[PDB]
């Protein structure tokens, strides 16, 4: 019932971002 | 997993400010925290614990909503304890329950368990 969202950096390309959502 | 209740995860001031915003944006709703009794063992965990309940909904109606969310058998025992203790009137609109049982922070806290004591 807790969520921690991590964004992945250094990811080109392009306009799409990646998040890793950890649900515990 | 998180072991912490809503009160242990949010400061008093954060909770007071949540209630103020909910009050201004939802004037006919009661903000209710519904958590599984701390050692409850028969009943499952609810997917979510934070709800806005319309003023007119009484405890009988709320109980049946939560039971259906928990996918309970009709025969399974379930109690919803408000501000610590079994509620005697189940016809009372939650807006009036709120007036007598709301926490100092402005939320209404309930716990569900397989028995009342």
């Amino acid at each position: 019932s807790i969520v921690d969202e991590f964004e992945e950096l250094g990811e080109q390309e392009s306009d799409i971002d990646e998040f890793d959502l950890l649900e515990g | 997993p998180s072991e912490k209740t809503f009160k242990q995860r949010r400061t008093f001031e954060q909770r007071v400010e949540d209630v103020r915003l909910i009050r201004e944006q939802h004037p006919t709703k009661i903000p209710v925290i519904i958590e599984r009794y701390k050692g409850e063992k028969q009943l499952p965990v609810l997917d979510k614990t934070k709800f806005l309940v319309p003023d007119h909904v009484n405890m009988s109606e709320l109980i049946k909503i939560i039971r259906r969310r928990l996918q309970l058998n009709a025969n399974q025992a379930f109690f919803l304890l408000v501000n610590g203790h079994s509620m005697v009137s189940v016809s009372t609109p939650i807006s009036e329950v709120y007036e007598s049982e709301k926490d100092e922070d402005g939320f209404l806290y309930m716990v569900y368990a397989s028995q009342e004591t």
